[PDB]
């Protein structure tokens, strides 16, 4: 596509951070990416290491809709302390796949806990949406939205 | 469990703005030039004043809410302390003369101090987004 309704610009990309109504309102017809600020609402699907990677389903809100979203890898790996073949290679030896054991209880509180800026790509054909980045809220994000809101 | 999304709200919305009763709460915003906002779900934010089993005592910058249900939600970072900041997904059971929710997520957010900062803007953008 080589076009956009300028007059959604600031609607999808205006910081700190856009709405996940307003995103979805626009009938985006190409992959889209955003940044909300999110929680997860619950998890959707479990934990897999399917494909030597970590994935996993949750249902994630900003206030204006909810979303159902996959995780990258990356964030996943991060959360736990392990990769995947991380993991398999610590199981033949207890206490290495007990640090995983408590790497995925602390992701488990990570996910509950969670409420930061979430990139999102989403994409319409396929009705998928997937968490590219975390980041946790700043005084930048205070400052972007006290201007947004001229205060 | 609902199916409307969980609103971000401040107490005082709820408590003077909010019409209807159980299973039919709307949000006024006759002021706003638009139309009533229906509502069941929400998301709003506080300091734990008291905790006693699964009910709770919160306090935003416009006013108190009461929560209950605690027990059942998910256990992240322990935060049912006075003092604690945190954020509240509920069900809205009652509006005025205080607001109180039944609970479904209850979550710390007292380590970071922008949260807390942020709240009463973060709603205000949020209600000048809907239609």
């Amino acid at each position: 596509e080589n076009s956009i309704n300028l007059s959604i610009a600031m609607d999808l990309y205006s910081p700190p951070f856009v709405y996940l109504s307003v995103l979805m309102a626009s009938k985006p017809k190409e992959v889209t990416t955003v940044k909300v600020k999110a929680f997860i609402v619950t998890l959707t699907g479990n934990l897999s290491s399917s494909g030597g990677i970590w994935s996993i389903t949750a249902k994630v809100s900003d206030g204006t809709a909810y979303l159902d979203v996959d995780f990258v890898d990356e964030i996943l790996t991060s959360l736990i302390g392990f990769s995947v073949p991380e993991m398999k290679q610590s199981k033949k030896d207890p206490l290495q796949y007990q640090k995983f054991l408590e790497g995925l209880q602390k992701c488990q509180r990570d996910l509950i806990d969670l409420c930061c800026l979430m990139t999102i790509s989403f994409n319409p054909s396929l009705s998928k949406a997937m968490v590219l980045a975390l980041q946790d809220v700043n005084m930048e994000h205070l400052e972007n939205l006290k201007k947004r809101l001229n205060k | 469990l609902p199916r409307s999304p969980p609103l971000k709200v401040l107490a005082e919305q709820l408590r003077r703005d909010a019409e209807g009763g159980p299973g039919a709460w709307r949000l006024s915003r006759a002021a706003a030039g638009r139309g009533p906002l229906d509502l069941a779900a929400v998301w709003m934010q506080g300091r734990v004043v008291m905790a006693d089993r699964g009910e709770a005592r919160l306090r935003d910058p416009s006013g108190d809410f009461s929560v209950r249900g605690l027990e059942r939600v998910p256990r992240g970072r322990p935060c049912l302390v006075p003092g604690k900041y945190v954020m509240v997904m509920g069900v809205v059971q009652a509006c005025s003369p205080e607001p109180c929710l039944q609970a479904v997520k209850m979550t710390d957010l007292s380590d970071n101090p922008i949260h807390e900062s942020m709240w009463e803007l973060e709603v205000e953008d949020l209600h000048r987004n809907i239609p």
